[PDB]
């Protein structure tokens, strides 16, 4: 079902946060890497919707990054999306709606 | 850089995307209307991000400027900013900048950001000795000589081909760097930093930690993805509170005892096969060892904080050491050894659950943790005890649902069948094994999966 083999922590980012900027937020994980390589991607609010590239993705890594400082009464959430494909051109899981919260 | 007449916007931005910011920022309903120098004057911040501007021409009149953000744009040639020497932020990651020889006269800067871009020369930051924030990374920069004289430097990052950190040696304000993929393997240099409090250092070529030593202000700590084996240097950092050491060779976790204060632990990855040293780090909320050589987790009993903990792919057959960890609200332990799950109806609180190729083959214990939103029971696999061999042998089937009614099998070996409760065969002659599969989706709360697996019966 939904989850496959994601692995993925609650995802909250205080607000005015010191650089330096880009900042590692959790390391998004599918299980699928122990079948073959597996590429990180994100979609959404925040990522490639407006305001786009607040958060990044390392495709190699799933390092998940936050590239500037919040500020909650701005943008209070983000709603983004995961996604994992293989180097065959196909997706190992279905795409993982992460709700980034941004705290005090 | 100055206007005498009144000048159309677009006549002093050039770039169309610019010209039509300019426009809103200065109070015009057309990028033909004239302004004026007292009109470009009254222009003291720019936030002209995510414009998909590719020149900057026309910068050089806002004479006033202190603060620009020119990130998220196609920016390659910076020429413009030269004599906007009021500038003391600027903000320009994710950008096509290759020569920032435009930059050296703006001895007032405190902020420059300049991470993701086309970089290699950093020489003109020499004179940038004011710079307090600086952020390199995502370049392809190798040589930081440049760096050594800026010794107001608090914040710092860099990449990705930078090899010798000796210039970093005088920058001894520094409380948070990211030195992470420049393939650094000598972190020595890092000793005379005595004021660093973070240090994120993923994805490089690090194996002896022991400059680290004197570093006792560090709270935050990233080794993610080195050759880390001997962690003895980190029992003198009792002030870390984050520490990341996934993806390393580390078994011995004597180290960490003391480490009081951590609240995020990462090990997964490693070469780990007792955890005792862990029982007393009881702020811990988040806990990660997953790909270790696990079996016993007896110590993780007291961590009575976790929230969320990572078990998969390790050789755990008892699970119950979770039991008390009553705020648990994420559990991942996919690839072990687990057949007995009675001790997770205690997790009430549990949301995510992923249990998929363990042993599980009754799902009854699972069945009021209503507050699952994601659910993982995949590729279960387990051999029942012997039983004997007949031309006609039965066995019961032994897998249920969440409900309490057996799953009929999906597939069945050897041209079985099956009848509630019972898998029956016609064998030729004897046989010492045959196995049957079940495949059930399932929903427990609102978190649905595949209850999925395959059993075989050994015959004697
Ligand atoms: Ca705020
Ligand atoms: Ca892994
Ligand atoms: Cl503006
Ligand atoms: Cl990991
Ligand atoms: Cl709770
Ligand atoms: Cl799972």
């Amino acid at each position: 079902g939904p989850l496959g083999s994601w692995v993925i922590p609650p995802i909250s980012c205080p607000e005015n946060e010191k650089g330096p900027f880009p900042k590692n937020l959790v390391q998004i994980k599918s299980n699928k890497d122990k079948e073959g390589k597996v590429f990180y991607s994100i979609t959404g609010q925040g990522a490639d919707t407006p305001p786009v590239g607040v958060f990044i993705i390392e495709r190699e890594t799933g390092w998940l990054k936050v590239t500037e400082p919040l500020d909650r009464e701005r943008i209070a959430t983000y709603t983004l999306f995961s996604h994992a494909v293989s180097s065959n051109g196909n997706a190992v899981e279905d795409p993982m709606e992460i709700l980034i919260t941004v705290t005090d | 850089a100055t206007i005498t007449q009144d000048t159309p916007i677009n006549q002093i931005f050039t770039d169309t995307a610019l010209a039509e910011k300019m426009k809103t920022v200065l109070g015009k309903t057309n990028v033909t209307d004239t302004v004026s120098q007292t009109d470009l004057d009254q222009v003291t911040t720019l936030q002209a991000d995510r414009l998909g501007i590719k020149s900057i021409d026309g910068v050089e009149y806002l004479n006033n400027l202190t603060q620009i953000n020119f990130s998220n744009n196609q920016l390659t040639d910076i020429t413009p900013l030269k004599n906007l020497t009021k500038l003391v932020d600027i903000l320009m990651n994710n950008n096509q900048i290759a020569d920032i020889t435009p930059l050296a006269n703006l001895t007032n800067l405190t902020g420059l950001t300049l991470f993701n871009n086309q970089i290699t020369d950093i020489d003109p930051l020499k004179n940038l000795t004011n710079l307090n924030r600086l952020e390199l990374s995502s370049n392809t920069i190798s040589d930081i000589s440049a760096l050594s004289g800026l010794t107001s430097l608090q914040q710092l990052n860099f990449g990705n081909q930078v090899t010798d950190l000796k210039p970093l040696a005088n920058l001894t304000t520094l409380e948070r760097l990211d030195i992470s993929s420049n393939k650094v393997s000598d972190i020595s240099v890092l000793a005379k930093l005595t004021n660093l409090e973070s240090l994120i250092a993923t994805n490089n070529q690090i194996s002896d930690i022991t400059p680290l030593g004197i570093l006792t202000n560090l709270d935050e700590l990233s080794l993610n993805g080195n050759q880390l084996k001997d962690i003895g240097t980190l029992a003198s950092l009792t002030n870390l509170t984050d520490l990341d050491l996934a993806n390393n060779q580390i078994s011995n976790l004597a180290p960490l005892s003391g480490l009081t204060k951590l609240t995020e632990l990462k090990l997964g990855a490693n070469q780990i096969s007792n955890i005792s040293p862990l029982a007393g780090l009881t702020a811990l909320t988040n806990l990660e060892l997953n790909e270790n050589q696990l079996e016993d987790i007896s110590p993780i009993s007291n961590l009575k904080n976790l929230t969320y903990l990572t078990l998969y792919f390790n050789n755990i057959s008892d699970i119950s050491p979770v039991s008390s960890l009553t705020k648990l609200q994420r559990l991942f332990f996919y690839n072990n050894k687990v057949s007995d799950v009675s001790s997770l109806a205690n997790l009430t609180n549990i949301n995510w659950l992923s249990a998929g190729h363990n042993q599980i083959s009754d799902l009854t214990p699972l069945a009021n943790l209503t507050r699952i939103t994601q659910l993982g029971l995949n590729d279960q696999a387990w051999t029942n005890a012997p039983v004997n061999y007949k031309a006609n042998v039965s066995i019961p089937n032994t897998v249920k649902n969440v409900t309490g009614a057996l799953i009929a099998p999906a597939t069945i070996s050897d041209g079985g069948s099956y009848t509630e409760p019972d898998i029956t065969w016609n064998l030729p002659s004897y046989t010492n094994e045959v196995s049957y599969t079940f495949s059930q989706p399932v929903t427990i709360g609102k978190g649905t999966t595949t209850f999925s697996g395959t059993v075989t019966q050994p015959l004697k």
